[PDB]
């Protein structure tokens, strides 16, 4: 999160911070929600050959009582995520138990939204990513506020799409999701909208988010066999 | 485009 502020220690109890095992390199990381008590939705790009969540965390440097950390057995990507286009950059995590519901760990609901979010609305996005184009992901969890876009304000990206993504950002300020950030929820009113997906490899917004309700069938799909 |  660039430009963002600490948050309070647990107030987003949903948030997961996810650990991934590559083959051929280091891990990586992202974030990503607790949707169902043993399902945490991300992005496909954070895909990996094995993935640990951590639940109830904020410093992820010092291990703490209110931390829960769980063994991912299946990865449900969706079936047309493109790599080149990044369409479609959504997941599915399916943890080996169903987590514990603590002051600092608890679901947020993919919700029910009667009319989606107008552009010119201020939504909220937290992450442990990289807080500069040269620096380190953060140790605590940050938080920033940032305007929903008018798509027109994202069309440098070729491949970005109004119908299946939301474009976050002001370009006049420099608050944004930047790399680390990748599966964390967008919140506006309260209810997530967005995924963070991905942006502009010097961090300048508006960033390119999943929008959420186009995906809603999918996700109960998954959700509903297993 | 950078994925994040
Ligand atoms: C995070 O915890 C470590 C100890 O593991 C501490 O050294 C560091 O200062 C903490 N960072 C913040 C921002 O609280
Ligand atoms: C990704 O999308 C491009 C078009 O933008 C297409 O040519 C390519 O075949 C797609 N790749 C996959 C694996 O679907
Ligand atoms: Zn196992």
């Amino acid at each position: 999160i660039i430009g963002g502020t600490e948050c309070k220690p647990h107030s987003r109890p949903y948030m997961a911070y996810l650990e991934i095992v590559t083959s051929n390199g280091p891990s990586k990381f992202c974030g990503g929600f607790l949707i169902r008590r043993n399902f945490v939705l991300t992005a496909a790009h954070c895909a990996g050959r094995s993935i640990t969540v951590t639940l109830g965390a904020h410093n992820i440097t010092e291990e703490e009582d209110t931390w829960q950390k769980l063994e991912v057995i299946k990865q449900f990507r969706h079936p047309k995520y493109n790599t080149s286009t990044l369409h479609h950059d959504i997941m599915l995590l399916k943890l080996k138990e169903k987590a514990s519901l603590t002051l600092a760990v608890g679901t947020l609901p993919f919700p029910s939204q009667k009319n989606f979010v107008p552009p010119g609305r201020m939504c909220r996005v937290a992450g442990w990513g990289r807080t500069g184009v040269l620096k380190p992901g953060s140790d605590t969890l940050q938080e920033v506020k940032l305007r929903l876009m008018d798509p027109q304000a994202c069309s440098h990206f070729r491949d970005f799409d109004h119908n299946l993504q939301l474009c976050v950002g002001n370009p006049r300020k420099t608050k944004s999701a930047f790399k680390g950030d990748s599966g964390g929820p967008l919140l506006c009113a309260g209810a997530a909208q967005g995924i963070v997906s991905y942006g502009r490899s010097d961090a300048k917004p508006p960033a390119v988010f999943t929008r959420i309700s186009h995906y809603q069938p999918w996700i109960n799909q998954i959700l509903q066999a297993n | 485009a950078a994925p994040f």
